[PDB]
């Protein structure tokens, strides 16, 4: 039943390294991650199923850190979001966004250079002209394989507010940018323009009371998409029935536990479609709710992340981690949803079974091809874990799944964790 | 002397992207230097993949390649030029990619027919068969050049590839056969079109792309064009039905964008069956996008009807939605039928436009939105053959004033521009009497742009009316400024001066406009004396040369000794250009 | 105090003039 | 001879209106000529009637274009602006090359004081280094005209009667001739009367304040009242602070400010104004939008032609 994972690598080692979003692409052979500092760290897998070690494939500076003059704020250099492009030639292309801008960034191979000159070698050592008679072209020769990646396009100046989300239509033309309260559609060929299809920004801001968290594109279908709100309500919009998406087509929220912080908790982090776009999921901070497109009135399933968490929401509080941003991911078959939690653990919930593990990312099991044991946490018997001892600073934020394979990366603080079912 | 030509093609390889780009544009002039022989064995392969690729390098590599028949050895030699277009057609950019398939199109007709089916079609079948989609993109503007020159066998091949490109998995590729699939069936002969396009056609037509549907729209007006009028029923229609209906307002907008062009395609007795009721629906779209597109064709639309029911057709069945129309919420919708309602009356008549079309102007020309109000004066031509001016000058004049005296300044220079063509049409005894004191009353605006452009109205005004009007009428009034003790509008009388001047002839302007100018060379305020130095210079050559060394000399001379620098300065141009000292 | 849509809120009430000042002050101090 | 050189001024005056940059060895050579004219005035800039007074315009180069519109084009009209003409612009250095090239073709007809913004540490903070250094890759073109704007004169008095200033009163200052008195030729003092003449602001609190820019003084009606009645003035014209409505009187009509960027900062969404002296030193007011850009705003809510 449960998928033996085991641990496969370890990598990493400030703040500026801390990872702050993980990708696959979407064949799976490369693996993207940013950090804090802005840099960008691409990993190839082995083509030596398959189940061949990633290696460092590429890395540049995404974003540089920037003053807003107009405003007088400094500007983030943190990357929050990449989505790959599907592959359009023999080059990759992913999408690159910090709080204000979006780059195109096109990672190509290139294993030739020219060779020759007519006025001078190839050491820079000049001769005379008068004795140059007879015309040469320059003759590609083969050169060691290097790894190029430059910025073919940027998406700035469009967003108030600060960039949440990006996600790329089905159509391979249009990608949308939500911020705050803005949704933004843009052409990934069109810099100058963009089209704002959804403005919830109140005419008096002291009247404000939600703001976008979350939004996505349907899989399949090019003119669905989705966005949270911070109220926990998730409107699904249809660009064919007008232009401008302010009426959405559906909503889903559902109607003991009214508590002080019941407003904070409710709070959707992160919405993903699944790969069959039957299903949808959202993450709160205590429970991953998978919601059936054609029922809005309540979920389908519900599963509960940390319950032991619950009553210390009050402490929570206190040291700023209730605010944390989780986020969710299916498996390819939309059979398994992860979700990371506290203390370096990330829960496993598998939807055929109703079955529950916890796994831990931890050095102590650096070990290649040794089974990761499941963890309990108790509120104390043999091997299971006080609540009281968990290391709130230790957050699983950011996750992903292999679109094909058992292989899960999963980003601590500083360190990226790859882990590959037992075989 | 071949040191020249080394530069360039050293700057091939130089890091520099400006001067490796202008060795680029120049290969016309190192494959000439370096001979035919040498081109084809070794610029070429230096050209056919350059790890250099920045839109504008490659877009101008793509250029030149499209020219390089003759410096390749003519067309015994042109498939040399094939593999550096291939890879050229196989970027990620789109520009780089249709500049590419259009160079390769060109060198296509250079290609003898043995060539196309050697060279050219497994280039075709290359990129329709490739494995990246670019490519595969690419070979969707290739089948047209090459299928009529090739033999039979070699048509339905090429045929089922374009087959299997409208059924790619990717959209992108599914776009670009849509785009051509109106081109492609042109060549087709017309039994293979109704067989093969027209399956093609319904299959995109139903795409689950939005994107992709909307273009089925043109490829509906292209194979329209080439089935006869009894099969469109059969075969066109159906397709085309669904279109006005689809869900997607982006489909339908097409629909509306491209209505005259599916007119005519059909043919009238197709236009009153079905056009006419889909036309209704656009009108009436929920989506703003497109009724406004709509209404563009609405003039267009009834002009086309036949005679046998136009009137009939517009009265009964358009005419009632324009009245919604008219009191749409959107503003742009309205905009879009004032600058086009005004053509129905020559359709309908003078009673039908009194009864009917009248009261829609009326409502339009009280339209809070100063864009509506501005269309439906600029176009009224089309009304003045059919019924008269003289009654829409009674509810024209209200609308004038208001847009001439608005408080945002860029709709007051709007209707200016407008100012001499309502002028001609309302006629020389109107204006006088009701437009005159208007045109004035701007030439004292406190905004500037406002100011200048009533100077040049009057210029244009008295290019219709004549010399003799505007010494009656506007001379006189724009001199009576001089004495304005604001500068900014004392200067106004100069700059007036120095457009009509142009126009009013030499015995106007020295006997009354030029004794002004000299009288304000002694005005305290030194902008306004150094402009008239500069007046003078412009009206000068109009004068006679006697006026010239009797009056203006002198008056010249002193601004000469004025203690302003400006004024100097000035004062000895006007001498110099007038070559009076 | 650490919620987004409050931060937008207090963003919106010191966006005009305040920002701005509170800034030269900064650099005025910083000197 | 002179008569090649204004022929030349003259090409860069066209150039720069249409927002293309001079070349840096061209900006060397016109700061040098700019330093010879400026050198000769006083502290106190003695200006003649009519005038179009303006206030900040930060590089708003399209809106400047925009003020020219409405107030006429140099040297038709006479002009007089109150300092910062940098930072917080895309196009900060053709907004000042252009006011500098005007001043140098037309000193009679322009005149041009020194805001807080002219200053070597402001500059280099708010972004007019950045935009020299993207738009030329070095820093020589900064370093030309920070050292210009040592030579830029305080204030200006219009017709004995309008004293016009960028910041406001100063405790240290009495009299116009302590202004006169002073040194301008240096960087912006972060205290003394240089400094408060660029950085002090009206206020309601009576009297002499602490200003929240950490620089200059809040002075109240009182302090003004007793400046104009001293030195026999009838208006303080004023700028380098925000007015929604483009312009602002206060402290009983004695002292008035003017800003002339509008939409500041391309945020705010306010009016700009500038005032206008007539022959008889009558005043009037002209308030203007912001100039529609060509292509914009990038973010719409029409259909863009990509997605129609
Ligand atoms: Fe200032
Ligand atoms: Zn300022």
């Amino acid at each position: 039943n449960d998928i033996q994972w085991c641990f496969s690598q370890v990598k990493g080692a400030a703040e500026a390294d801390i990872i702050s979003t993980v990708e696959f692409n979407h064949s799976g052979e490369l693996l993207a991650t940013g950090d804090k500092g802005g840099r960008v760290v691409i990993f190839q897998q082995e083509q030596e199923h398959s189940r061949g070690e990633y290696n460092v494939y590429s890395t540049f500076q995404s974003h540089e850190p920037e003053f807003d003059y107009l405003k007088s704020l400094e500007i983030e250099e943190k990357i929050n979001k990449i989505r790959w492009l599907p592959q359009k030639n023999a080059a990759q292309f992913l999408l690159s966004t910090n709080d204000k801008t979006i780059k195109l960034w096109k990672i190509s191979e290139r294993d030739k250079r020219p060779e020759g000159y007519n006025l001078k070698e190839e050491d820079g050592r000049y001769r005379d002209p008068t004795t140059v008679t007879t015309l040469r072209v320059p003759v590609f020769r083969p050169m060691d394989l290097m790894v190029e990646a430059s910025p073919r396009r940027i998406f700035a100046n469009a967003h108030t507010y600060h960039i949440n989300s990006i996600s790329i239509n089905s159509d391979y033309e249009t990608y949308l940018s939500a911020d705050d309260l803005r949704i933004n559609l843009w052409h990934l060929e069109i810099t100058d323009r963009s089209f704002n299809i959804v403005d919830i920004k109140p005419a008096n801001m002291e009247e404000l009371t939600e703001v976008i968290t979350a939004a996505e594109f349907h899989p399949n279908s090019c003119n669905t998409f989705v966005y949270s709100s911070s109220k926990g309500t998730i409107r699904l919009c249809d660009m064919r029935a007008s232009a401008l998406c302010d009426r959405h087509s559906k909503l889903f929220e559902e109607p003991s536990n009214r508590s002080f912080f019941s407003e904070i908790i409710s709070s959707i982090s992160d919405v993903k479609f699944s790969h069959s776009g039957r299903y949808m999921m959202t993450r709160d901070y205590l429970s991953v709710k998978i919601w059936d497109l054609n029922m809005e009135n309540r979920p389908v399933e519900t599963y509960q992340v940390h319950e032991y968490l619950r009553s210390k929401l009050c402490s929570l509080y206190e040291n700023d981690c209730i605010f944390d941003k989780f986020e969710c991911c299916w498996n390819g078959s939309d059979s398994v949803v992860m979700t990371g939690s506290y203390n370096n653990f990330f829960r496993m919930f598998d939807r055929n079974t109703k079955r529950d593990i916890t796994l831990e990312a931890s050095r102590e099991n650096n070990k290649p091809r040794t089974v990761l044991k499941p963890r309990k946490v108790c509120a104390r018997k043999k091997d299971e874990i006080s609540v009281d001892s968990l290391d709130f600073n230790k957050k699983i934020l950011h996750t992903a799944w292999h679109p094909k394979e058992n292989i899960i990366a999963v980003a601590t603080t500083n360190n990226l964790y790859i882990f590959q079912d037992k075989v | 002397s071949l040191y020249p030509i080394a530069v360039l093609i050293d700057e091939l390889r130089n890091e520099d992207v400006q001067l490796r780009l202008n060795s680029i544009k120049k290969l016309s002039t190192i494959a000439l230097a370096l001979g035919v022989e040498r081109t084809r064995s070794e610029l070429l392969p230096f050209l056919t993949d350059t790890i250099y690729d920045e839109d504008e390098v490659l877009l101008a590599l793509a250029e030149q390649l499209g020219t390089f028949t003759t410096l390749v050895g003519g067309p015994e030699y042109v498939h040399c030029l094939l593999p550096p277009l291939e890879s050229l057609a196989t970027v990620e950019e789109t520009v780089v990619r249709d500049k590419a398939v259009e160079s390769l199109r060109a060198i296509s007709h250079e290609h003898s027919p043995s060539d196309l089916e050697a060279h050219f079609v497994p280039l075709v079948k290359r990129l329709a068969g490739g494995d990246w989609f670019t490519s595969r993109t690419s070979a969707c503007g290739l089948f047209s050049v090459c299928y009529p020159r090739v033999s039979s066998a070699v048509k339905a091949e090429l045929r089922q590839y374009f087959r299997n490109l409208c059924s790619d998995d990717t959209p992108m590729v599914r776009r670009a056969a849509a785009s051509k699939l109106g081109e492609f069936a042109k060549v087709l002969e017309l039994d293979n079109v109704k067989s093969e396009i027209i399956p093609m056609f319904s299959n995109l037509a139903s795409d689950e792309q939005d994107s992709v549907r909307l273009l089925a729209v043109e490829a509906c007006v292209n194979i329209a064009q080439l089935l006869p009028q009894e099969d469109l029923e059969a075969l066109v229609m159906p397709t085309l039905r669904q279109a006005a209906e689809d869900k997607s307002w982006r489909v339908r907008y097409m629909v509306a964008d491209k209505f005259t062009e599916l007119q005519k395609a059909v043919g009238p007795e197709i236009t009153k069956t079905d056009l006419v009721p889909a036309f209704q629906n656009l009108m009436k779209d929920c989506e703003a996008e497109v009724r406004a597109a709509a209404s563009h064709k609405v003039k267009e639309f009834c002009e086309n009807l036949s005679a046998d029911c136009r009137e009939n057709v517009i009265m009964s069945q358009i005419l009632p939605c324009i009245k919604e129309l008219v009191s749409d919420a959107n503003q742009h919708v309205k905009s879009a039928l004032a600058s086009v309602i005004m053509g129905l009356s020559p359709i309908l008549g003078k009673d039908n436009t009194i009864e009917h079309l009248l009261p829609l102007f009326l409502a339009q020309l009280k339209d809070e939105c100063p864009e509506v109000r501005l269309n439906i004066i600029s176009n009224l031509d089309c009304v003045n053959e059919v019924i008269g001016i003289r009654q829409l000058s009674q509810s024209l004049l209200p609308a004038i004033v208001e847009l001439a005296e608005d408080a945002k300044w860029r709709v007051r220079l709007a209707i200016i521009e407008y100012m001499p063509l309502l002028a001609g049409q309302l006629g020389v005894e109107f204006f006088d009497e009701k437009l005159n004191s208007l045109c004035m009353a701007w030439l004292v605006d406190h905004v500037y742009a406002i100011r200048e452009a009533a100077t040049s109205n009057l210029k244009k005004l008295v290019e219709k009316f004549g010399k003799e009007w505007a010494h009656a009428t506007i001379i006189p009034k724009v001199l009576a400024m001089s004495g304005d003790p604001n500068y900014l509008h004392r200067m106004t009388t100069l700059f007036c001066i120095n457009v009509l001047s142009e126009v009013c002839g030499q015995d106007i302007t020295t006997k009354h406009m030029l004794p002004t100018v000299l009288r304000m060379a002694g005005d305290p305020v030194a902008n306004v004396r150094f402009n008239v130095a500069k007046s003078l210079q412009k009206i000068g050559p109009i004068l006679d040369n006697s006026t010239l060394q009797s009056e203006v000399k002198p008056i010249l001379e002193k601004l000469t000794q004025d203690q302003d620098v400006d004024v100097k300065y000035f004062a000895q141009e006007a001498l110099t250009v007038l070559s009076l000292a | 105090h650490s919620s987004r849509l409050h931060q937008i809120k207090q963003e919106e009430g010191m966006d005009l003039i305040n920002r701005e000042t509170v800034h030269e002050r900064e650099v005025q101090t910083a000197m | 001879d002179e008569k090649v050189f204004t022929k030349e001024l003259d090409q860069w005056i066209e150039q720069l209106n249409e927002c293309k940059q001079l070349s840096e060895s061209q900006v060397k050579s016109l700061c040098e000529k700019a330093k010879e004219i400026l050198t000769k005035e006083s502290n106190v800039q003695e200006v003649r009637c009519p005038v179009t007074v303006c206030g900040d315009v930060h590089g708003q180069f399209h809106d400047l274009m925009e003020l020219f519109r409405i107030g006429g084009k140099s040297p038709d009209t006479n002009y007089l602006f109150m300092g910062d003409y940098v930072d917080r612009g895309y196009y900060s250095v053709e907004t000042v090359t252009l006011l500098v090239a005007l001043k140098v073709r037309y000193r009679e007809r322009i005149t041009i004081l020194r805001g807080n913004h002219e200053s070597r540490q402001i500059t280099q903070v708010y972004g007019f280094y950045d935009e020299c250094l993207r738009k030329y890759g070095n820093a020589n073109v900064w370093k030309y005209f920070t050292d210009l704007f040592d030579y830029l004169p305080l204030t200006a008095l219009v017709d004995g009667q309008i004293f016009c200033l960028h910041g406001g009163l100063s405790p240290s200052i009495d009299t116009l001739d302590h202004i006169r008195a002073l040194d301008r030729l240096q960087e912006v003092p972060h205290e003394g009367p240089m400094c408060d003449l660029l950085w002090s602001d009206p206020d309601d609190r009576g009297g002499w304040g602490i200003s929240p820019r950490g620089a200059g003084y809040t002075f109240g009606q009182d302090i003004s009242e007793t400046f104009n009645h001293a030195n026999g003035l009838t208006l303080v014209s004023r700028a380098h602070q925000l007015v929604m409505e483009g312009y602002n009187w206060c402290h009983d009509r004695n002292v008035v400010t003017i800003f002339s960027a509008p939409n500041y900062c391309y945020r705010c969404g306010n009016q700009a104004a500038i005032m206008e002296l007539d022959d008889t030193l009558k005043y009037s007011f002209l308030q203007f939008d912001p100039a529609p850009r060509r292509g914009e705003p990038h973010v719409t809510r029409r259909t863009p032609d990509y997605f129609l």
